[PDB]
C-alpha cells in the first residue's frame, strides 16, 4: 500500500492468508477429535454425569 | 405408567450427525471454493470462467449430487474437484 | 452326600451370583445408539486438506513449465 509499483506484493500476501486459514482448520479438527475420544474411553456409571 | 407421546424437535433431522460435523462441513465448503478460485485464476490464467461466484456454485452442486453446468479443464482444477 | 444333592452348587450360585452387584442381564439390558462423532470421519478431512496442498504444488510447476516454453 505504501508502494503501488512492483505489483507482486498483494498476490504473495494473499497466499499467506489462505495458508493461515487452512492451518487453522486442521488445528480445530485435531483439537475437537482429541477432546471427543477422551470422553469416550471412560467407564459409564448410573450415578455419575 | 401410561405411555405418553413426546413431540420431537423441529430440527431432529440433524441428529444422525453431531453438531461438530455440521460446522466442519461449512468450513470445508468455504475452504475448497477459495482454493479452487485461486488455483484456476492464476496470472497467465485460456478463456477461464471460474470466478468466485462460479466456484461457490460448483462446490454447492457437487455436495448435493445434482450436477454442474461447467467442469474444470486444468489439471490442478481437476484435482481439487475430484 | 451334599455334592450329589446339588447343595454345594446351590450355595455357590447364591453367594457369587445373587449377591452380585451387576448381573448378566443387568449390563445386557442397557442399549443406546449414538450419533457419529468427528473422530470417526476425521480421516476424510485429512485427505481433503492434503488434496488441497498437492493442487497448489502442481500449479507452481506447471507455470514453471509454461515460462520455459
Ligand atoms: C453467500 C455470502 C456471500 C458470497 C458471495 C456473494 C456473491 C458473489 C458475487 O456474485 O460477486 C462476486 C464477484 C464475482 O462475480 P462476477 O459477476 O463479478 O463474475 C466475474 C468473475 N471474474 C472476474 C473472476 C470473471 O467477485 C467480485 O467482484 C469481488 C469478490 C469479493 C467479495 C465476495 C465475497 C467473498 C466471500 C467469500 C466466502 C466467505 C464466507 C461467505
Ligand atoms: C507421495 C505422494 C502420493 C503417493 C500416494 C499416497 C499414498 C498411497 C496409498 C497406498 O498405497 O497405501 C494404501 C493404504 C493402506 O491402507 P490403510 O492405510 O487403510 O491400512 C491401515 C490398516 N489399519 C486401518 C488397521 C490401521 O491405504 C490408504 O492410504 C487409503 C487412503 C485414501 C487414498 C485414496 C482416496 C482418494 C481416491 C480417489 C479421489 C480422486 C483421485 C485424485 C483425482
Amino acid at each position: 500500500h505504501i508502494r503501488p509499483h512492483r505489483t507482486i506484493l498483494a498476490f504473495v500476501s494473499g497466499i499467506f492468508f489462505i495458508l493461515s486459514g487452512l492451518s487453522l482448520v486442521v488445528g480445530l479438527v485435531l483439537y475437537i477429535s482429541s477432546i471427543n475420544d477422551e470422553m469416550l474411553n471412560r467407564t459409564k456409571d448410573a450415578e455419575t454425569y | 405408567k401410561k405411555p405418553q407421546k413426546s413431540k420431537p424437535g423441529v430440527f431432529s433431522f440433524l441428529d444422525p450427525l453431531a453438531y461438530e460435523i455440521w460446522m466442519c462441513i461449512v468450513f470445508a465448503y468455504i475452504g475448497v471454493s477459495v482454493v479452487l478460485f485461486l488455483v484456476s485464476r492464476f496470472s497467465p490464467y485460456s478463456t477461464n470462467e471460474f470466478g468466485i461466484f462460479n466456484s461457490l456454485w460448483f462446490s454447492l452442486g457437487a455436495f448435493m449430487q445434482q450436477g454442474c453446468d461447467i467442469s474444470p479443464r486444468s489439471l490442478s482444477g481437476r484435482i481439487v474437484g475430484g | 452326600k451334599l455334592s450329589e444333592q446339588g447343595v454345594l452348587d446351590k450355595l455357590k450360585n447364591k453367594w457369587w451370583y445373587d449377591k452380585g452387584e451387576c448381573g448378566a442381564k443387568d449390563s445386557g439390558s442397557k442399549e443406546k445408539t449414538s450419533a457419529l462423532s468427528l473422530s470417526n470421519v476425521a480421516g476424510v478431512f485429512y485427505i481433503l486438506v492434503g488434496g488441497l496442498g498437492l493442487a497448489m504444488l502442481v500449479a507452481l510447476i506447471e507455470f514453471c513449465y509454461k515460462s520455459r516454453a
